[PDB]
């Protein structure tokens, strides 16, 4: 089921809130783990992450794709096998 | 190693290792209690050598961990049915459309079906 | 387009090995004279030879099947050259 | 005509992309390997050829050498 | 004629010492004159020439 | 000598040579593919691993 | 694409057929459709229940005729009641019954 | 872009001039594929890469002409045995050189 | 949902295709496989089959240790503390006729080693 | 989900043809489809033939098609004799020592000897008998079991 | 009255199979079951008079079925103790997953082929059950062989299905073409196919291993084992049938029906078989594979029982009946946690709320597995362990296999149930209905009328051993659950990785056999008739 962007938003958002350094206003729809605050080691977790609340496997190559709050939304979107 | 990691760049080739590390950390236990303390274990030996800029050493250390992720696959790798290796992957496949269907086929040209022997 | 069949060697070298059996031809009479009056003195001194034994025969015939040049062979091959 | 040989990237963002090839270099076994597993395998495939032969020597042997004692035995007496 | 002396003498050399007139005389008086045919012969011709 | 075995076309040599480039088949991608061919080794009693699995308490 | 004109006579998607789920109705199987249903499904269950009853009838019969018992049975057993065969039923001990 | 070739009424006619493709049977026929074909073609003109080596003539020989000997042995042993077991006496057969003529048993004897 | 899910499709061929390419199975979906798993390509669990047959060496010892003691080790009178099941003389010497009965082990009986002999019998049919 | 009324017992929601039987298309108007050329000729002939074979074997005589069907009750007959053949034999010990002799001459074992009595008219034993390789009392033996 | 179950189980293969137009998908969602169920009267009928009453019957349908010279075989059934026995278990277990299937397989296109499938399956194992005679025994054997062909390849998709099917076709091949040759030697020198006939005491020894090689096969034991964790790719009803009782325990019942086997074979391989099935199933974490693993220990029990003592057989057999039980109520359980939980790993399963019905199956199917005292399972497994103890080598492989068995049964009880919840927060669900629950009480009813009825005569009887003897088997088991709960780690890293390939009997014929096989095949065709043999 096409899963419509400002429920994957609000998933990813939810998600994002969890690493302690990131702060509760900085992440927004389109952000950059950076801004965040994010470490490459971290961006591993958040991938992860993602994988359990959307119930998707994300093939490698495209999770190192993802470094971006507004990618990752658009990845889950594009999936059909979201969740 | 496969070849496909060793081409990959240094700072993704270390992400690999934590994320195939966290895949085998999933497969290896008997639940998800089992899992947070061991995510949090490899969280802190990747950052044990984070901050180490001689080259040698950190050559030395991704080649160890990555001959140690190669020993600990998994027999059975856990992976949600509906995915590449899953169960449910292909049990119904959708089928397209734009299909070539003959109708009425035994009445095209009815007589007359059936293998010539044409000669010079 | 279809598959097909790779032919060994370039067109050119081929062509040029075939073009060295374009020599000139001797008229077969030359040939067929000698094996004639030839054979009918064979045939004449045959019934003189002695009996062979089958095995020593069909050996003969062997060799002589191996030791046969074919008409072409001599034809592309020839040099007048000592 | 011909079949398209252009592949689908519609479903390669999910399952995965189709760069990784086999290793594979689709030869088969060695000669000098396969003479070897041959000539084992055959031998346990054919197990009771080599009961029946067992037992057929075994019967002859001592078939003969009742025999031999028999010659023995009515030499003398 | 080479080829015809060591077929012969092959053949009667074997009969001699086996004692026996036999199929097995000829086949290897042949084997002897095909190997002699094939000396400094490619691959196949080896086999073949003792075969034939 | 001229003999027939000069002019027999023998088997020595192919007559058609296979193309080169060959089609590999796509396969899913496994990261670490190292063959274990040791039952025995230091690694599964690497200091690494005890911390990771063996240590944590559960 | 426009439906050709023989989709009127094919039948639609069942309702145990997911909605997601596309199959070419034009395909013919003995066993059924991908998903079946039809019209006067009852009828044929009901006609199918008679033919079954009555092979079984047949067959009832066939093996009545073909059940051969040689030895008696310990106790008195079902069979009695439908087939004269039965041997009279003889106990451990050895007493007629 | 299509329509339908056949008619069961009978009345079907061939529309070679129709604008319209026919559903014949032509229509389900396989696209097929260049390089399928070329292996096809490679598979079954094999011959042509056929080639006399040491390799080649052991793998032949030991597959091939040692099944045909084992399984010669075998057969042998089995018709020895059977001659055993039968009470016949051995056998002439075609590569065994024996110097009885026995090679079928008469009925009207008792063996 | 088992019915409908979403699938891949393999890559049409697009380069000369080896000679023993029916050693892959493919059906249109695009994890193709060989056609015995582990004849080649990736290995289930990264382990070789040296590492198997290593693994087997380890444990065929310790597997074939309790049987190879009462086998061979042990025989007949000191494999057990009692003597086989005592039948009448009707009985037993029936039960006696089967090769693989019980009773040919009654080391007790008068014919013990004619008992014995049965139980070793012919590998093949004589006839 | 569930079933389409909620009632496992409801009319089903299929209305028309499953598929295509042989891929032919239902005529508008309900008119039956035309026959094709071969299916009469070859309902008549092959009909013909399974319903021939059916005839002849189970219409003809015994015997006619089967050749076991006839040996049938001469293998009663048989079968009563060799009976009481037998159940003499195993009465009568004296019997048992000539049918020894005559055994061992036939180059054949103890235990054939229920054989010898199944096989007393059969072309080995009738010719040997009349040859000479059959030791001659073998006849006596048969008659005295009532042949 | 005897013939009327093959008839109805036929009937449903052809009426669900090619009238399933007219029938539809709830056409066969009556007519299979209902037609299971006459066929379960019809099997309780035949239990009554055979088994109880001790009055065997032969049906001899027609003669001649093959009648070239003396060579003579007939299509007769003999209802036996024995095929009573086994009829009734099979038709009430196939009556179970023909009702489990009806709400199982309503989002599978072909609903009615499968029904069909199911019943004429097992209508091919009743006709092997009841057969007076060899030839019928190898009709029914192939017959269910190739049933489970078309029952593993169902998704045909998937290339792990088909392959699969392929796997088991081949391994059955190969065992029925030994059990062919047993049965060519026995008409030989018996002179009959029937069993009364087919007596002999003395067999010489290439009988016994032809009938031990054929029987290996369908009872998956060691190195005839492949197939059987593979088997899992298909549906789970068609798991349930084949571990429960139509393929695995046919070798176990012809091996009891003609005892040529022999003691020190079948130990040996039996006890060995239990043990490597155990142990694979320590490292499996599928909940699909550790149910067949256990199936292949199981199996090793009941073929190490012949060994022991002339009760071996009825111990065997009364292990069988017991054993397909609790194994389908487990593979049932199984199936539907499966759909309620979209998965089939061990490791995501965890508590939730569901019907008490299905967990309370589960827990006395795995505590029947396990051994627990007082249980049908208990008796049939003590009475093998404590009978197998003047077998010393036997014994000992049996009590760690039961300790092996313990520690994987509680790992998947905990993790099933005991667990905290382990899939993902998604929309998961599998409603239940009545039909579903018949069939669990169906299996829980014949779990309950087994410790009542029994399932071998000298069950009870005494074996004149010491109490701390006896009583061992229940430690075992005990100390093997108390260790799974508590997920402890029994072998090594490198052990673990051996038992999760299965002891590598597959890979060995990869890399070996199968490249031989293809290589013979390569210098047959190309090297020698198309190339040495084909012109230019
Ligand atoms: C100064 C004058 C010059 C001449 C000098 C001699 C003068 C004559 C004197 C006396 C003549 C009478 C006796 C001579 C032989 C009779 C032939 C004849 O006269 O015909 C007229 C002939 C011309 O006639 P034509 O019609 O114009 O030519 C027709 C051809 O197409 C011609 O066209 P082509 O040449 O282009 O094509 C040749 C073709 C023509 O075909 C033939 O030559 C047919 C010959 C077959 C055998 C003939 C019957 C043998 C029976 C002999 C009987 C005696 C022994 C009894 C027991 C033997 C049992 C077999 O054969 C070939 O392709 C080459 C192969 C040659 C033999 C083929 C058989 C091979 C078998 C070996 C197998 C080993 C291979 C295994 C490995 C393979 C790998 C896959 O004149 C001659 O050729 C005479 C030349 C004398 C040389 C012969 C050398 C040996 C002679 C005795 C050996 C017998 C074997 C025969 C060898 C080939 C002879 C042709
Ligand atoms: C079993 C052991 C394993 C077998 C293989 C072991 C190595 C084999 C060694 C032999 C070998 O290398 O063969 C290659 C060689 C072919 O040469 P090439 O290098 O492939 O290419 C040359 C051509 O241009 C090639 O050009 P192409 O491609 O156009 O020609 C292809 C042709 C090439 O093929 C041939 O030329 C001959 C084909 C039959 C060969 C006869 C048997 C030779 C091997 C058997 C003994 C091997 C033990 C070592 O193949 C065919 O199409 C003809 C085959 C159709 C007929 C099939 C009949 C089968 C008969 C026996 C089958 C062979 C046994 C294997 C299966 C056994 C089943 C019981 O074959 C021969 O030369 C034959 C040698 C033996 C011939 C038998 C003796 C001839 C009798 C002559 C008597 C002289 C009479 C004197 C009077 C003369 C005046 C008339
Ligand atoms: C013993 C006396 C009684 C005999 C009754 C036998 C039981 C039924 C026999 C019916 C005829 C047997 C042969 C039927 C045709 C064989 C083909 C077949 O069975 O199935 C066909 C198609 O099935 C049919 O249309 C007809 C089957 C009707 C009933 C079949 C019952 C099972 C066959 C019995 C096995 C034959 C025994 C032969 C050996 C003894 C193909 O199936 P799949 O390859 O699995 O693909 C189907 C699609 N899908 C992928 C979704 C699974
Ligand atoms: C020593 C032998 C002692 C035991 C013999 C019993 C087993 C012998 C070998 C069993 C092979 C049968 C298995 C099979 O069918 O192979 C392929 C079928 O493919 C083939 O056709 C390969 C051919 C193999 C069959 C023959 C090779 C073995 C021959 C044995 C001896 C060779 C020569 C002997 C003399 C002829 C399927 O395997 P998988 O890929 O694993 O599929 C399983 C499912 N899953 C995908 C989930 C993993
Ligand atoms: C047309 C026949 C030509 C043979 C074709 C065979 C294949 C050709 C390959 C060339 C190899 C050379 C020929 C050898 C063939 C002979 C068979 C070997 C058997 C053998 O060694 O026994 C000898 C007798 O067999 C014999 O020597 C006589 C056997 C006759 C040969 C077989 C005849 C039927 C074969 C036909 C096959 C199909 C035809 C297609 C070609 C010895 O006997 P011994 O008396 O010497 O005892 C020994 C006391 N010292
Ligand atoms: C140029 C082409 C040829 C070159 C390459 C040839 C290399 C192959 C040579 C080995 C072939 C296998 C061995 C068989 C021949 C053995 C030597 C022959 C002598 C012989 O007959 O001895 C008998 C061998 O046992 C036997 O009876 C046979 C046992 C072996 C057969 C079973 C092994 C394979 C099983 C596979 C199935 C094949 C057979 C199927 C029926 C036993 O001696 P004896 O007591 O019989 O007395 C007979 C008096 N010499
Ligand atoms: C409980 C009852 C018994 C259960 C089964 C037990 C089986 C025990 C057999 C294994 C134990 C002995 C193994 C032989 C010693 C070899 C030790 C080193 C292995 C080695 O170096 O080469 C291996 C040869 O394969 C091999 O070693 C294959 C030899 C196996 C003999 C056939 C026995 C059947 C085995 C079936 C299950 C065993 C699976 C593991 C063997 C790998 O070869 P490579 O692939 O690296 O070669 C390169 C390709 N050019
Ligand atoms: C109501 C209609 C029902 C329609 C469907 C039923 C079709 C007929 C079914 C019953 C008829 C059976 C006959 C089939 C052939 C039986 C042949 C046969 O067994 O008798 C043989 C006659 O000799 C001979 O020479 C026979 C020659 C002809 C034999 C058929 C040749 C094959 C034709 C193509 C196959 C079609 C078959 C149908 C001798 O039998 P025996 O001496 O061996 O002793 C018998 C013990 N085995
Ligand atoms: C089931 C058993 C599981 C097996 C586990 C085995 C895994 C072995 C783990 C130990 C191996 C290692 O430590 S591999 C550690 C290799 N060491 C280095 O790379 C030093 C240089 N570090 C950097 O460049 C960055 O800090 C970087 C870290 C890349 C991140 O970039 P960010 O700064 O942007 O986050």
């Amino acid at each position: 089921h096409g899963l419509d962007r400002d429920t994957v938003t609000e998933r990813v958002i939810h998600v994002a809130k969890h690493f302690e350094k990131v702060d509760p206003n900085k992440i927004t729809p389109t952000a950059t783990f950076e801004e965040l605050g994010l470490d490459s080691l971290d961006t591993v977790e958040l991938v992860m992450a993602l994988e359990e609340e959307f119930g998707l496997e994300i093939p490698d190559n495209e999770a190192d794709k993802i470094t971006t709050m507004a990618d990752a939304i658009s990845y889950v979107v594009s999936n059909p096998l979201a969740k | 190693a496969s070849e496909a990691v060793l081409r990959l760049p240094h700072k993704l080739r270390v992400m690999r290792m934590y994320r195939t590390g966290l895949k085998e950390i999933v497969n290896w236990s008997y639940g998800r209690h089992e899992f947070y303390p061991r995510a949090n274990a490899l969280r802190m030996e990747f950052e044990a050598n984070k901050e180490l800029s001689d080259r040698e050493q950190i050559r030395k250390l991704v080649l160890h961990g990555e001959d140690l992720l190669a020993r600990f696959r998994h027999w059975e790798p856990t992976i949600r049915s509906e995915f590449v290796g899953g169960t449910v992957y292909g049990v119904w496949p959708q089928h397209c459309k734009d299909v070539k269907f003959v109708p009425n086929p035994a009445y095209i040209d009815e007589f007359k079906q059936g293998d010539t022997v044409l000669l010079y | 387009d279809e598959p097909k069949h790779q032919i060994p060697g370039n067109a050119l070298d081929n062509w040029a090995f075939l073009r060295t059996y374009a020599k000139p031809l001797p008229d077969m009479i030359h040939y067929y004279y000698y094996v004639y009056l030839f054979g009918f003195f064979f045939v004449y001194k045959v019934a003189d030879f002695p009996e062979y034994s089958p095995r020593v025969l069909v050996m003969a015939a062997l060799i002589g099947s191996l030791f046969y040049v074919r008409r072409d062979w001599v034809h592309r091959e020839f040099k007048d050259s000592p | 005509n011909y079949a398209s040989l252009k592949a689908d990237t519609s479903m390669d963002h999910v399952f995965g992309d189709s760069t990784n090839k086999l290793n594979y270099d689709f030869q088969l076994m060695s000669s000098k390997e396969a003479f070897f597993w041959n000539y084992t395998l055959y031998p346990i495939v054919g197990f009771p050829i080599f009961l029946y032969l067992y037992q057929f020597n075994k019967l002859e042997n001592f078939e003969a050498e009742i025999a031999a004692a028999k010659a023995a035995k009515a030499a003398s007496e | 004629t080479l080829l015809g002396a060591i077929f012969c003498a092959t053949d009667a050399l074997y009969e001699n010492y086996s004692g026996k007139k036999s199929y097995t005389s000829g086949m290897v008086a042949g084997a002897a004159t095909g190997a002699v045919f094939a000396i400094g012969r490619p691959l196949p011709q080896p086999l073949v020439w003792p075969l034939v | 000598v001229k003999t027939l075995a000069d002019y027999i076309h023998w088997r020595n040599k192919p007559s058609s040579i296979p193309p080169v480039d060959e089609y590999r088949p796509p396969v899913p991608l496994v990261n670490y593919d190292k063959l274990s061919t040791q039952f025995f080794s230091k690694l599964d009693n690497d200091p690494v691993i005890n911390r990771v699995l063996r240590a944590p308490k559960v | 694409v426009p439906e050709p004109p023989y989709a009127k006579y094919l039948a639609n998607k069942s309702h145990y057929c997911p909605p997601d789920f596309h199959y070419s109705r034009e395909i013919y199987a003995p066993y059924g459709g991908y998903f079946n249903d039809p019209k006067g499904w009852r009828t044929n269950t009901a006609i199918a229940t008679l033919v079954m009853l009555a092979g079984a009838y047949a067959v009832f019969c066939f093996g009545n005729a073909r059940e051969e018992r040689l030895r008696a049975p310990k106790g008195w057993i079902p069979s009695q009641l439908w087939n004269d065969n039965v041997p009279t039923p003889v106990d451990y001990r050895g007493k007629v019954l | 872009s299509s329509r339908i070739a056949g008619d069961t009424t009978g009345k079907y006619t061939p529309n070679i001039f129709s604008p319209e493709t026919p559903m014949d049977r032509s229509f389900s026929h396989v696209p097929k594929n260049p390089f399928w074909e070329a292996w096809v073609f490679r598979r079954d003109n094999i011959q042509r890469e056929f080639v006399w080596t040491w390799q080649t003539i052991f793998d032949l020989a030991t597959f091939v002409g040692g099944l045909y000997v084992a399984m010669y042995a075998t057969a042998s042993f089995c018709s020895r045995q059977n001659d055993k077991r039968n009470g016949y006496p051995e056998r002439n057969y075609y590569f065994s050189d024996s110097k009885s003529n026995f090679v079928i048993p008469d009925e009207r004897e008792f063996y | 949902a088992g019915a409908g899910g979403p699938v891949k499709l393999s890559p049409p061929v697009d380069k000369p295709l080896p000679y023993n390419y029916d050693f892959w199975m493919d059906n249109g979906i695009y994890p193709g496989q060989p056609i015995y798993d582990g004849m080649f390509g990736s290995m289930v669990g990264n382990m070789s089959l040296e590492y198997m047959a290593k693994g087997w060496l380890v444990l065929l010892p310790i597997l074939s240790a309790p049987f190879v003691y009462e086998h061979c080790i042990a025989d007949d009178v000191t494999r057990n503390p009692f003597v086989p099941r005592q039948y009448p003389s009707e009985v037993r010497e029936f039960l006696a006729l089967f090769k693989n009965g019980f009773v040919l082990n009654d080391y007790s009986q008068p014919d013990y080693e004619e008992m014995k002999r049965r139980q070793s019998g012919l590998l093949t049919p004589i006839y | 989900s569930g079933h389409p009324n909620g009632s496992f017992w409801s009319e089903g929601t299929q209305v028309g043809l499953n598929g295509f039987k042989y891929g032919e298309i239902p005529l508008p108007n309900g008119q039956p489809r035309k026959k094709l050329w071969l299916e009469n000729i070859w309902n008549i002939g092959y009909g013909g033939f399974f319903l021939g074979a059916f005839c002849l074997y189970y219409g003809a005589p015994p015997g006619h098609v089967i050749p076991s069907q006839w040996a049938t009750p001469k293998a009663k007959d048989e079968y009563a004799v060799d009976m009481k053949m037998i159940d003499k034999y195993n009465e009568r010990p004296d019997l048992q020592a000539r049918l020894s002799i005559v055994l061992k001459d036939l180059n054949m074992i103890e235990e054939e000897a229920y054989d010898l009595i199944m096989m007393r008219k059969d072309y080995k034993v009738l010719l040997g008998l009349h040859s000479g390789r059959v030791p001659a009392d073998l006849k006596a033996i048969y008659e005295e079991l009532e042949a | 009255m005897f013939l009327l179950a093959v008839y109805f189980l036929f009937f449903s293969a052809i009426a669900n199979g090619f009238f399933g137009r007219y029938l539809g998908v709830r056409g066969s969602q009556l007519l299979g079951p209902s037609a299971l169920f006459l066929a379960l009267l019809c099997s309780g009928t035949i239990f009554y008079e055979v088994c109880i009453q001790g009055c065997s019957t032969n049906i001899k349908l027609f003669e001649n079925f093959v009648y070239s010279n003396e060579l003579n075989v007939s299509a007769s059934f003999l209802y036996d103790p024995l095929a009573a026995t086994m009829t009734l278990t099979v038709v009430w277990i196939s009556c179970a997953v023909h009702a489990y299937q009806n709400l199982y397989m309503r989002g599978d296109g072909s609903q009615t082929l499968f029904t069909s499938y199911l019943s004429a399956f097992t209508g091919f194992m009743l006709i092997l059950v009841a057969g007076q005679n060899l030839v019928m025994l190898f009709i029914g054997w192939e017959g269910i062989g190739v049933c489970s062909y078309l029952l593993i390849g169902y998704y045909g998709s998937r290339v792990s299905a088909v392959k699969s099917a392929n796997k088991s076709l081949i391994v059955n091949k190969i065992s029925d073409g030994f059990l062919l040759g047993s049965m060519l030697y026995l008409w030989f020198y018996t002179g009959s196919f029937s069993y009364c006939s087919l007596a002999t005491f003395q067999i010489p020894d290439v009988v016994s291993i032809l009938v031990l090689l054929g029987a290996i096969g369908k009872s998956s034991q060691l190195f005839f084992h492949v197939w059987l964790a593979d088997a899992m790719e298909g549906p789970t009803p068609v798991s349930a049938l084949i571990h429960a009782a139509t393929l695995v325990t046919a070798g176990i019942y012809v091996l009891c029906k003609l005892n040529l086997h022999s003691q020190s074979a079948v130990g040996i391989l039996g006890a060995a078989t239990a043990l490597m099935g155990g142990l694979f199933g320590l490292a499996a974490n599928d909940l699909k594979r550790v149910i067949a693993f256990s199936t292949c220990s199981q199996l090793g029990y009941m073929m190490a029982v012949l060994s022991t003592c002339d009760d071996g057989a009825d111990f065997a057999m009364g292990h069988l009946v017991s054993h397909a039980g609790f194994k389908a109520t487990l593979f049932l359980s199984a199936g539907l946690s499966i759909a309620k939980e979209n998965n089939n790993f061990l490791n995501r399963y965890g508590s939730r709320q569901g019907s008490p019905t299905l967990s309370f199956a589960t827990t006395i199917a795995s505590l029947n597995l396990l051994g627990f005292p007082e249980l049908g399972g208990f008796y049939s497994k003590e009475s093998i362990l404590n009978n197998a103890y003047i077998n010393q080598g036997v014994s000992i492989i049996l009590t760690l296999a039961t300790f092996l068995t313990a520690f994987y049964t509680s790992k998947v009880l905990a993790q099933l149930y005991l667990f905290p919840y382990g899939n993902g927060r998604q929309q998961k669900s599998f409603d239940i209905d009545a039909t579903t629950l018949i069939c669990f009480g169906l299996l829980l009813s014949e779990m309950l009328l087994r410790i009542f009825t029994g399932s071998s005569l000298s069950q009870n009887m005494t074996t004149n051993l010491p109490a701390h003897i006896k009583n061992l088997p229940f430690w075992v088991a005990l100390s093997g659950a108390l260790s799974g709960l508590a997920t402890t780690n029994l072998f090594s890293s490198n052990f673990m990785r051996f038992f999760g390939n299965r002891g590598g009997f597959d890979v060995f014929y990869a890399r070996k056999c199968s490249n031989v096989f293809y290589h013979n095949a390569y210098v047959s065709y190309t090297l020698l008739d198309r190339g040495f043999l084909k012109l230019y």
